[PDB]
């Protein structure tokens, strides 16, 4: 298509409005109720432009440019005297109601409604009569509101209802009355509803855990960094001052997770500026604990670990791929053991051998909004990955963008879209041992144990193929229900199949290959989709290594006298007394690690290890994708006290006084090209980021905006002299504004989008390509391997039907987003958020035990009794227990599992 | 039309010249905000160019400018040529009333171009600067050391990749350069100064700083000297380079104007006033007619501050002690009026974009008139004490005498150039801030430049002022302090106080930074020490891309061996306190 | 539908002539107003309904008619202010048709710029007080536009 602005032409998308048109060609047209994720509604009035009829035309017409098609020939003009005068009223009509708050709120220096209102030119006021006003809301722990600042721009309730799916967020009222907020306080429901406080282009919904340490977003030190709740992988940008880590906002990859985080990501970071954490290496000598710099715990760590005849080594999926094999160089490959139990090691391996050597394409988390049929098998993936939930409900709003694409309805017209497509919606079938947040979209969900949820599994890849096992003893309903799953998925052009290790069983994988290969087979395109558990599950699977049962046997055996613990509680994969015992014998333990565990209670020696704010490092998310998180602060330059390591460099400085008696420390490019050298699996995270000698026309990437304020203040109680600027070897970027963050460099590592005229989260509208697409030199992170050209075979062995026997108690897995992730429950926030840890029983088991909703039963675990509160689960099967994954005293390991003796306390 | 409006000055006669000359196809015209045609000149071309420019009928017969400019991050280079670096000339015809202002563009790895030191000799500073701070190379220049920083530093300040912030501090760097300080009597090279002939066995050498007891500062003259007489001298300066320029694209359009006042710290509100309009400029802002008289008013206060004090330290440096004393009692009664109205004394930093901090506090007529009333009868009692004394008349007559050619070779503005009886003042040539609106002379020599004729020129200047002055208080309109241009930064406090749309245009002014709109923009003013001048860059950001400080104080240090070869050490001495500099000026 | 005149009185109940005459057919249901009804307090009545009467989805109409509201409710009262008709006009213009979301505003305006046009006398009546947005802040010196 041809358009022509203000007499300037320009060849665009004939599918775009004219508004995301403009804004991917540089001109800065004001909006407020446009979003490129949500569409277009015209409700805000305020991206009014002048379109002509033609060439030769002098009057024109005032046109919305989100609501008019970028047809081919177009003439439009944004800088017309009437278009700026309209633009400006309407700025104006919005701030005759708007309060006096800008220095008293946390949108400030953030908010798109005072970029609107400067960019308009509007500063004078006329309006001398009333303002409106309204009361708050209570929306919980993680939103703080605010109805004073809307300007009634409906974005709010359109991502949260119509995107997020959520139900207790809506309008009320009238004229100029409208509220948006919940029918009555209580905490918002939905896992995504963290986004609001980038949707909402007011200060209306705002983060309160930012809000509690609040400062304005130019004061911020950001860096590009991984998530690290889960497997997923979403893109953020932690912002961190005077020491501590302040905010996490959404940083945009329009590969990964574009607009949004969940809740999980957003909020559940509180654990870094924890006061428990480890500063300094602390020696035990006895009874004390001694202080040590980082070169007297090499010294010492050496000598002790060369004095032994045998150090293993115990890595993480917390930890990072470098920390992981800097570890495993340091203890040797035959020593190295992850820290994950044999059947999570097991589970996470097949779930990698069916993402690298199934022969089907695995989607990126955007590229699963594209898919026309999803069948999820045993993962819970609101509550495990749940940006792969945000998707799926997108996928499935894809047959109504069908249906209205059919009718030559724009796709940008969302609420015709909405309006043809009302209620009829593309196949979801869920499985799960009890109800799932995905239940409302879904076109059917089947509660049951997870051996029955594997059979279903294979019986529907034996009713798309006969040539794969076929399940013996499926009930006439059952079947039909089998039927209607085969025939939406043998329709379906682009099936998508999720499973993952959360399920806790190795056939409801093997279950989901089947499927996806009798897809494959029909010639279908079909995707695959494993969730794992932790941000490096997939990075530690690839690497290998013993389990975390071979590891306590060669310590409880004596053949090990020196073990070395990364960043793992050693509790969630093995029980708490073995663990326990296995350390208790150990004559040496060195845990490197950045949270208070409870296993630096028999330690000899902690290494404080830095998190992710204040490490570099690379991990592998769920879909395989290597990706570069990057070092927020410097966790030395206001506590010169604090010494506090990346892991990696921590190990490879204890490796190498060792083996030559001196300290060298690394550089974190170093690790990176051992790592690519030594294990040819992981030769993909070398081209994750640039290294450190890259330059945007020979300057560094800044981390913190050209407006950094206190420069000269902020350290001054300590000492009036200015400390030296914190060195960056490690990375490109530098801990400084002194470099570039330009929309146009050629880079697509962002720590922060800024524009000059654009302070909001708009400002990754100048970052990108086009607008809403990705960014504008790549996303960041390369999958580490492709699709293969082979599949596997079927996998034969069909488990049984899950039987109740007496006095055994199968563990089904109940997952929550705040609580099952380790790190997350440190964070003080997620403490009011997290429900309190219950055991869900059938009506038929709890009234044949005599217990009613509420009372207390106590059971024993590996001959440890401990006792929980009631909830009725209807739908949980019978003979089953339902367990809160990942909680206090309850790990992840449990679940599977088989539990005794459950009576009422 | 307004005056601010973006101009490719394609109607300036030097254009067709260019085209009939070269052919239409040998440059570029840019169109910019600078009021001045901007011509993209080949770097071949260069010389004839130059040289075409210099033989023109009324001819531009003066280089005013000539620096760099790092392109690499600007962003928005519509309309213009190709270019990793770009060096460019600003040169101005009197005849004419115009001026130019030639670009030339060059890659990044071929950063050289021919100097310009064979048309214009103030090229050679401009072109050691040039190359000290951008690391560009002029072929043909007969010393291209740096100037700026010493001779051992490392890499091009104000190149986009160079860190703007001051390094770790080092004992051990301390102590070398004590030893290189130490060690330079012992390893002085008569070679790399620039120099011949380095001791017909009687030349002998001297250094006169850089421990400097006088207001203008401390910088190094090393002399050769036969006798008496200096052979030869070369200026070592530098010594007090700030980096304001790195620090113009270090601060805010708004943040940066106290950063205008430390430039020529005798001058305050005349230092902020053209990078004000230049800003002014690029935010398509006019300024109502009781700002410019402000403005104007405060400007001629400080000119009279400044003026007072070269008189005073020149009769100082002549031998007479006395008359500074009370110099310094009228400065005080200036400074009255000026705490009074700013709220502080020699760096007010008082002008705003738009307008000006504050509205004029009440009572300050009563202050000007007493002021006014003080000043004359003072100014009768200095000339017939000190000026009209004829021991300082054999002082001063006669010493460092240059004439028009010679002003306008070196590139003198101010009384220097005035004396010789070229008459160009700023206020009158290309007036500025409503400067036509008063009533005033500009007083001219009789075609030699001397000590003495600069300092009458500059007391007649002082009062020429004072009629400026007694025109303001006499006429003051009513209205704004501040336009109402939405960029004013920043807005009325008490709309800022009690309006939101207003709070908001304030809290993104002070945090983020106004948005000025990519252009470039130039304003040149009367300086109290000569012509002055801002060149700004814009990229569309609320920070500068480039802010070129031209000060006449470089070009008249720089004039200093022309005028002052083959003269003795005391006229030296008279020479440098009556040439009205500043060696912040110099360095800035 | 806009105010119509004596003289348009002779027009016959069409589309296209009502149209032509600066107003619209409409219901074709006419209310006549009489020589006692202040024109003023009839389109402050008007805008009362209308403004109220708002879905609230789109800004001019929403946030523009509570405008006209209070401006009318101070041009009754009396405490009309300069630049407030002026206000009034502008609001006419910009909630024209395809400016809002629906055409329940330009509905709305146009009896207000109808009666401005016609009885324009009856507006610059109520305005008596200086225009005053501001408040005195002591110790601040006020920027005093001309
Ligand atoms: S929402 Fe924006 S305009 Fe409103 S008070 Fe907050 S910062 Fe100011
Ligand atoms: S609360 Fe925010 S997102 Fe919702 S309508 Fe108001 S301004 Fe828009
Ligand atoms: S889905 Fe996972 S990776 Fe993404 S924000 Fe939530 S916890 Fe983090
Ligand atoms: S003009 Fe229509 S769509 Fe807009 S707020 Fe008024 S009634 Fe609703
Ligand atoms: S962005 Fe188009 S009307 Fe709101
Ligand atoms: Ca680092």
């Amino acid at each position: 298509a041809t358009i022509h602005v203000d007499g300037k032409e320009y060849e665009v998308n004939g599918a775009d409005n004219l508004l995301e048109a403009c804004l991917s060609l540089g001109l800065d047209i004001p909006y407020f109720c446009w979003h490129p994720a949500l569409g277009s509604v015209g409700a805000c009035r305020q991206c009014a432009v002048k379109q002509y009829q033609n060439a030769e035309d002098t009057r024109g017409r005032l046109v919305m440019s989100c609501m008019t098609p970028a047809s081919d020939g177009t003439f439009i003009s944004i800088d017309d005297e009437e278009a700026k005068q309209f633009r400006e009223s309407v700025v104006e009509w919005l701030m005759t109601n708007h309060p006096h708050d800008c220095p008293v709120c946390e949108e400030g220096g953030n908010c798109h409604l005072q970029d609107m209102t400067v960019m308009t030119g509007h500063s004078f006021r006329r309006y001398r009569f009333t303002k409106r006003t309204h009361r708050n809301q209570d929306l919980g722990p993680f939103i703080s509101h605010e109805m004073n600042r809307c300007i009634a721009c409906y974005r709010c309730v359109r991502y949260y209802k119509d995107y997020a799916g959520g139900t207790d967020l809506g309008v009320y009222g009238a004229h100029d009355n409208v509220y948006f907020g919940r029918p009555e306080d209580g905490t918002l429901e939905s896992e995504f509803s963290g986004n609001l406080v980038e949707i909402c282009p007011t200060g209306v919904f705002t983060d309160k855990t930012h809000s509690e340490r609040y400062n304005r977003k130019w004061d911020m030190q950001f860096a590009p960094s991984i998530c690290q709740q889960c497997s997923i992988g979403c893109n953020i940008s932690p912002g961190e001052r005077y020491g501590e880590l302040r905010r996490i906002e959404n940083r945009y990859n329009g590969t990964v997770n574009h607009y949004f985080l969940c809740d999980r990501g957003r909020f559940g970071y509180g654990y870094v500026n924890l006061k428990d954490r480890p500063r300094q290496p602390v020696q035990r000598r006895g009874d004390d604990f001694i202080t040590l710099n980082a070169e007297q715990a090499m010294q010492g760590a050496a000598d002790i670990l060369r004095q032994s005849k045998k150090v293993i080594g115990i890595g993480s999926p917390r930890a990072s791929v470098e920390s992981n094999f800097a570890l495993r160089e340091l203890v040797g490959e035959e020593n190295f053991y992850t820290g994950i139990a044999h059947g999570e090691q097991e589970r996470l391996q097949l779930a990698l051998k069916v993402l690298r050597e199934g022969g089907i394409y695995t989607p990126a988390l955007r590229e699963i909004e594209s898919y026309d049929a999803v069948l999820v098998l045993g993962e819970d993936v609101t509550q495990t990955g749940a940006r792969v939930a945000l998707a799926v409900r997108q996928a499935v709003k894809g047959k109504a963008r069908e249906m209205a694409a059919a009718q030559k309805v724009a796709d940008w017209q969302i609420a015709a879209i909405l309006n043809i497509g009302q209620r009829a919606k593309h196949p979801l079938f869920v499985t799960n041992v009890d109800d799932t947040r995905l239940d409302d979209i879904a076109a059917w969900t089947y509660r049951a144990p997870v051996e029955d949820q594997a059979r279903l599994g294979f019986a529907i890849a034996h009713a798309l193929d006969n040539s794969a096992p076929a399940v013996d003893g499926i009930e006439p309903e059952l079947q039909s229900k089998i039927d209607v799953i085969v025939q939406a998925l043998a329709g379906a052009k682009k099936p998508l199949i999720i499973s993952g290790t959360n399920a806790g069983s190795l056939e409801v994988i093997q279950a989901a290959a089947n499927v996806a290969k009798a897809l494959k087979g029909r010639g279908a395109d079909v995707g695959i989709t494993m969730i794992a558990r932790s941000v490096n599950s997939m990075g530690l699977g690839i690497m290998g290594g013993g389990s975390l049962e071979e590891a306590l046997t060669e310590l409880e055996t004596g053949r090990a006298d020196a073990v070395v613990v990364l960043e793992n509680d050693l509790h969630r994969h093995a029980s708490a007394t073995r663990v326990n015992a296995a350390l208790a014998k150990a004559p040496l333990v060195m845990v490197v690690d950045h949270q208070r565990t409870a296993i630096m209670e028999n330690a000899h020696l902690v290494l404080s290890a830095a998190s992710f704010a204040e490490s570099d490092g690379t991990v592998i998310n769920n879909e395989g994708r290597a990706q570069r998180f990057f070092q927020v602060y410097d966790p030395a330059y206001y506590d010169s006290k604090t010494v506090m390591l990346e892991s990696w460099r921590w190990l490879h400085s204890l490796h190498s006084t060792l083996l030559s008696r001196e300290v060298d420390w690394t550089q974190l490019d170093h690790v990176i090209d051992a790592v690519v050298a030594k294990i040819p699996e992981l030769a993909g995270i070398k081209d994750a980021a640039p290294d450190a000698t890259f330059r945007i026309r020979g300057q560094k990437l800044a981390r913190e905006p050209h407006r950094y304020s206190g420069r000269t203040a902020m350290r001054a109680n300590i000492s009036v002299h200015e400390p030296r600027q914190p060195q960056d070897i490690d990375t490109m970027f530098t801990f400084s504004m002194e470099g570039n963050n330009q929309p146009t460099a050629h880079r697509s590592q962002v720590p922060f989008a800024w524009a000059p005229g654009w302070n909001s989260p708009q400002a990754w509208n100048k970052f990108q390509d086009e607008v809403g697409g990705k960014l504008r030199f790549g996303d960041p992170g390369v999958r580490l391997f492709e699709t293969s050209e082979n599949g596997l075979d079927y996998f034969t062995s069909v488990p049984a039907r899950f039987q109740p026997q007496d006095g055994k108690w199968r563990i089904a897995p109940y997952y929550h987003l705040f609580g099952s992730d380790e790190l997350s429950q440190r964070a003080p926030v997620f403490q009011s958020r997290m429900p309190q840890p219950y055991i869900k029983l059938n009506p038929a088991d709890a009234a044949k035990l005599g217990v009613n909703a509420g009372t207390r039963v106590s059971f024993s675990y590996d001959g440890n009794t401990v006792t929980l509160p009631v909830e009725i689960a209807e739908g949980l099967t019978a003979g089953q227990v339902g367990l809160p994954m990942g909680m206090s005293g309850i790990a992840p390991v449990l679940a599977g599992a088989h539990l005794e003796d459950l009576k009422e306390a | 039309e307004p005056a601010w409006q973006t101009r490719d000055h394609l109607d300036d006669p030097v254009i067709g010249e260019l085209r009939n000359r070269f052919g239409p196809d040998a440059f570029t015209v840019q169109a910019t905000r600078t009021g001045v045609p901007v011509v993209w000149i080949k770097r071949e071309q260069l010389l004839e160019v130059g040289d075409f420019l210099k033989k023109l009928p009324k001819p531009y017969v003066m280089l005013f400018d000539l620096h760099g400019m790092d392109e690499r991050l600007r962003t928005h280079r519509e309309g213009l040529p190709a270019a990793d670096f770009s060096v460019f000339y600003h040169l101005i015809s009197i005849d004419r009333n115009r001026d130019i202002m030639l670009k030339v563009a060059l890659a990044e790895n071929d950063l050289h171009v021919p100097t310009f030191t064979k048309l214009f000799p103030n090229a050679n500073w401009y072109e050691r600067e040039t190359w000290d701070l951008f690391g560009i190379t002029f072929d043909g220049h007969p010393n291209l050391r740096r100037i700026m920083m010493p001779q051992t530093w490392k890499g091009h300040p104000l190149r986009k990749d160079y860190p703007a912030r001051a390094t770790e501090f080092s004992p051990f760097e301390l102590t070398k350069a004590k030893q290189d300080l130490e060690m330079e009597a012992l390893t002085f090279k008569p070679e790399e100064w620039g120099m011949k002939r380095g001791t017909n066995e009687d030349f002998m050498f001297l250094n006169l700083g850089p421990n400097h007891p006088s207001a203008h500062g401390a910088f190094r003259i090393v002399l050769q000297l036969d006798g008496e007489e200096i052979v030869d001298c070369v200026p070592d300066i530098g010594y007090h380079h700030r980096g304001a320029e790195k620090m113009g694209e270090r601060q805010s359009w708004h943040s940066y104007i106290p950063y205008t006042d430390r430039i020529e710290y005798l001058g305050g509100c005349v230092n902020e006033m053209p990078y004000v309009l230049a800003v002014e400029k690029l935010a398509g802002i006019t300024v109502p007619d009781r700002v410019n008289v402000i403005r104007v008013m405060l400007s001629e206060l400080f000119r009279i501050n400044s003026h007072l004090l070269y008189i005073s330290t020149f009769i100082q440096d002549v031998g007479a002690m006395t008359p500074v004393f009370f110099a310094f009692t009228d400065r005080q009664k200036i400074y009255d009026l000026v705490e009074a109205i700013t709220g502080f004394r020699m760096h007010p930093a008082w002008f705003r974009i738009g307008g000006v901090a504050h509205d004029l506090p009440r009572g300050w007529d009563r202050l000007l008139r007493e002021f006014l009333d003080w000043m004359p009868k003072r100014l009768a009692s200095y000339e017939k004490a000190a000026l009209q004394n004829t021991i300082l008349k054999g002082r001063s007559q006669g010493v460092a005498a240059y004439g028009a050619k010679e002003a306008l070779e070196w590139g003198t503005t101010g009384a220097g150039l005035r004396a010789t009886g070229i008459d160009f003042d700023v206020r009158k040539a290309r007036p500025y801030s409503g400067y036509e609106n008063f009533d005033f002379e500009i007083p001219v020599g009789g075609g030699v430049s001397d000590c003495y004729t600069r300092v009458m020129l500059k007391v007649e200047e002082l009062r020429q002022s004072l009629r400026i002055l007694e025109q303001c208080l006499n006429n003051m309109p009513e209205g704004p302090f501040k336009a109402d241009h939405p960029l004013t930064t920043p807005p009325p406090k008490e709309r800022t106080l009690q309006h939101i749309e207003t709070l908001i245009t304030h809290f993104l002014q002070v945090s983020w930074g106004p948005v000025m709109p990519a252009n470039e923009s130039f304003q040149m003013i009367e300086a109290t020490k000569g012509i002055n001048s801002y060149y700004l860059t814009s990229d569309g950001s609320t920070m500068s891309y480039r802010t070129r400080i031209r000060t006449p104080s470089y070009a008249h240090l720089q004039q200093i061996p022309a005028a002052i070869r083959g003269s003795l050490v005391s006229d030296l001495i008279v020479y440098l306190g009556s040439i009205d500099f500043v060696m912040s000026d110099v360095d800035r | 539908t806009d105010f119509l005149t004596e003289a348009h009185l002779d027009l016959p109940m069409e589309f296209e002539s009502i149209g032509k005459a600066g107003s619209r057919l409409g219901t074709a249901l006419a209310m006549a107003v009489d020589h006692e009804i202040n024109m003023v307090s009839l389109v402050r009545n008007l805008e009362e309904f209308f403004a109220r009467e708002s879905c609230g989805w789109c800004t001019p109409c929403r946030d523009g008619l509570p405008w006209s509201v209070k401006i009318l409710r101070a041009l009754e009262r009396g405490e009309g202010q300069p630049g407030d008709i002026e206000t009034l006009e502008q609001l006419c213009r910009f909630l024209g048709p395809g400016k809002t979301f629906c055409a329940h505003a330009p509905g709305a305006v146009e009896p207000l710029q109808s009666a401005i046009k016609y009885f324009r006398e009856e507006f610059e009546a109520g305005i008596k007080q200086p225009f005053s947005n501001t408040h005195l802040i002591n110790g601040i010196q006020p920027n005093l536009l001309k």
